[PDB]
């Protein structure tokens, strides 16, 4: 009482029932460097210009 | 500062709408008006300076500069103007608008308050002073004079460059009142060594110093006479403020690294006035004599005392006035007897009394008769070299006999003796002459009844 599967049947993706749990860290890896602080804060005008030698503005 | 900048740079639409008749007149007529306008800059106080803005300062050192520049600006636009004569009309309004920026360079050279604007500036002056004697000048020596004096300039002045972009970044700030109070003390280094000899070394090649003087005699003779008043009376002096300004930043170091070059000056004005007893040429002559001068203001400012720096505020406009008139007068003889050399042309007095007279004045206040303003630097000058060493004033008295030795003996071949007998185109002597002598020689002469406003910013 065996029928054999037609085309496309195989390789069908399945769903598998298991009891040993998902392994939260497969590749070993250790921690992240911590990113560089964002920017934040409004836009305010340069502090007397360009400051570049005789420049005023 | 922007009441003198505006109309110096409105002089040019001036020159180039007006007529091919009537641009000599308007720009005499409205660099009088300058001339009168600059009166505005005495108000100086006993203790602050005159500040303007963040960029434009004035105290009592610049402020004489200033007048003596706005003045003298005129009176080249009078004396320019029988050699281009025949001149095409756009080379014409090319020559004032050269005098115009050239005048506008200095004027804003001699006021910033910061110090790489004054750079700027001061190499802003070499552009329009090298196209004007390259340029109208007569033989063929005046393009290697224009090389000679281009590369020594900038030669000794690009470290001065690397040494103030270098204080710009130690120190913070470059300008000059944030620097009088937040000088620090220079001590004793090779690197404070070599600071002391870039900030130094561009004002010495413009000074000139002895032994870095050999583009005077060249850019001082193949120029026109414009160019020999500018040459003479603005840009030495310019390279003497200059120096007035930048040695405070340089102490105590200075007490002992000005000792080689002062005796560079002290020896060097006893050769230098020699070879004007020796001197083939008029204008060679006026030359030396300007580095004598010169180098007697350099030992003023190495020494460093309050009387010293009076006596070289005095002697430098007073000098710009003497040798302004004495080339006037060569230039004059020159376009009459169309020779420079001395010995040509003699027995003036007979043919041209008035302008005899002018010469034995010029002459008297060359070699600083008193009371004249002459006098009063080289006796100030005088005093402190004998309170900083007494041997000194042997190098100064000698120096006191040779001057006259060449001033009078510069009256007597020119003026004195009998007349050349084959030169017979000496004509009588103009208005235009005249009243460019007058107004060169009166001034000075009122500048000895009030000489307290050109007695430097510590008088």
């Amino acid at each position: 009482g065996w029928v054999r599967p037609d085309l496309g049947e195989l390789s069908k993706v399945t769903k598998v029932k298991t009891d040993r749990p998902l392994p939260e860290n497969p590749y070993h890896s250790r921690a992240r460097p911590e990113p560089n602080p964002e920017v934040e804060g409004d836009l305010k005008p340069a502090r007397h210009g360009s400051r570049l030698f005789f420049w005023t503005m | 500062m922007l009441k003198y900048i505006i109309p110096t740079m409105m002089l040019m639409p001036l020159t180039w709408l007006s007529k091919n008749s009537m641009i000599w007149i308007n720009t005499t007529l409205h660099s009088l008006l300058i001339s009168l306008t600059s009166l505005l800059l005495l108000n100086q106080f006993g203790d602050n300076s005159l500040n303007f803005s963040l960029t434009f300062f004035s105290d009592s050192l610049s402020t004489p500069l200033l007048i003596l520049t706005m003045w003298l600006l005129p009176l080249m636009l009078m004396a320019s103007q029988h050699h281009l004569s025949k001149e095409n009309l756009a080379r014409k309004k090319l020559f004032i608008s050269m005098l115009i920026l050239l005048q506008l360079f200095l004027i804003m050279t001699f006021t910033a308050t910061e110090l790489i604007f004054f750079y700027i500036m001061f190499e802003a002056t070499l552009v329009p002073t090298l196209i004007i004697i390259t340029r109208w000048g007569n033989q063929t020596e005046r393009l290697n004079a224009g090389l000679y004096f281009l590369f020594y300039t900038l030669a000794g002045s690009l470290p001065l460059l690397v040494a103030l972009i270098y204080i710009q970044n130690t120190m913070g700030s470059l300008n000059f009142l944030i620097l009088q109070y937040w000088v620090q003390p220079m001590p004793n280094s090779w690197s404070n060594t070599f600071m002391w000899l870039a900030c130094m070394m561009a004002f010495m090649v413009k000074m000139p110093l002895y032994g870095l003087h050999l583009w005077l005699p060249k850019a001082h003779v193949e120029a026109p006479i414009a160019g020999s008043m500018v040459l003479a009376a603005i840009l030495l002096k310019l390279g003497g403020y200059g120096m007035m300004r930048i040695t405070l930043l340089l102490n105590p170091i200075t007490d002992f690294m000005a000792y080689p070059f002062i005796m560079l000056s002290l020896w060097g004005m006893i050769m230098t006035s020699s070879i004007c007893l020796r001197q083939t040429d008029l204008k060679s002559l006026i030359a030396y004599s300007s580095v004598s001068h010169m180098a007697l203001v350099i030992v003023a400012i190495l020494i460093q005392t309050p009387w010293s720096y009076m006596g070289a505020t005095a002697l430098m406009i007073a000098h710009g006035l003497t040798s302004s008139m004495l080339f006037c007068l060569a230039n004059s003889n020159y376009e009459r007897v169309h020779s420079r050399t001395m010995i040509l042309a003699r027995g003036l007095q007979t043919l041209l009394p008035l302008m005899a007279a002018w010469w034995l004045l010029a002459s008297l206040t060359n070699l600083a008769l008193p009371p004249s303003i002459n006098l009063i630097g080289e006796l100030f000058v005088v005093m402190s070299t004998f309170s900083w060493s007494n041997i000194t004033i042997i190098l100064m008295g000698l120096n006191m006999v040779i001057t006259a030795l060449y001033s009078l003996y510069m009256l007597i071949t020119t003026q004195r003796g009998k007349h050349t007998h084959h030169i017979n185109n000496i004509l009588p002597s103009f208005t235009r002459e005249n009243a460019l002598m007058s107004l060169h020689m009166l001034p000075l002469l009122l500048l000895s009844l009030n000489p307290k406003i050109i007695l430097g910013p510590l008088y």
